[PDB]
Order: structure tokens, then sequence, then C-alpha cells
């Protein structure tokens, strides 16, 4: 690890025992009939702005 | 410089109270990151200040005074 042993706390990732399916409903993002965070890009959106 | 018109058109950007606001004036804190590093470009002085330039302005007034006289003595 590279770490001492007394400091740490067993952890959790989320990520793994996760169905594809729900992975890409929880990180994925696109312009594809979506634009719902465009709801919380409060305050300010750009919107979309240029590429990037 | 860009600053100045910047303002009086940055005047009436805002559209109403409503939420049409910030739709625009998201992009608007963009433009006032551009506008942060147009203070970079006057990040530094040239010369002194007003009115001690002015006071170097003056001093230029009283400086001018021999170049107005010495012709006189042309004979």
């Amino acid at each position: 690890d590279g770490l001492d042993a007394t400091l740490v706390e067993y952890q959790v990732f989320d990520s793994l025992r996760l169905s594809t399916k729900q992975f890409e409903k929880k990180y994925r993002i696109d312009l594809m009939e979506d634009r719902s965070l465009s709801l919380y890009m409060e305050n300010s959106i750009e919107n979309d702005s240029s590429v990037q | 410089t860009l600053l100045r018109q910047g303002i009086r058109q940055l005047k009436e950007k805002v559209s109403k109270m409503e939420p049409e606001e910030m739709t625009v004036k998201e992009k608007k804190s963009i433009i006032e990151i551009l506008k942060a590093r147009i203070a970079l470009k006057k990040a530094f002085l040239k010369m002194a200040l007003s009115e001690s330039n002015d006071t170097v302005v003056k001093k230029e007034d009283v400086r001018e005074s021999p170049v107005d006289t010495f012709m006189e003595n042309a004979t």
C-alpha cells in the first residue's frame, strides 16, 4: 500500500457491484434527448458554450 | 478600455427578475472571468499618477516658460 496500517478505514466501491445498465445511469452524460443537468447547472448554464 | 464599453453593455444585458437572468448570466460570469483577466492587461503602472503625472504636466508648464522667453533674446 505504502500507508500506515493504523490510520485506515475499510471503505466501499459503489462503482463495482453495479449493473452496466445502472452504471450508465450514474456517471454517463450526453446531449441525446437528455440535458437534465441544466436544471442544476444553476446558477449559470452557458449554455453548452462551444465544444470542450 | 474594453471594460469601458463593457460597463454600458453589461448594463441592460439583464433580463427581468425572471430565471431568464442566470441562464445568460452564467456565461456573463464567464465574461467576468474574461474581464477579470482584462484586469491583467493593466497589471502595471506607466507614468506615475494623477495628479503626480499632472504635476509632471504643470512641471512642463513651468518648463515651457523658458521656451517662450529665450527667443526674445534672438537679438
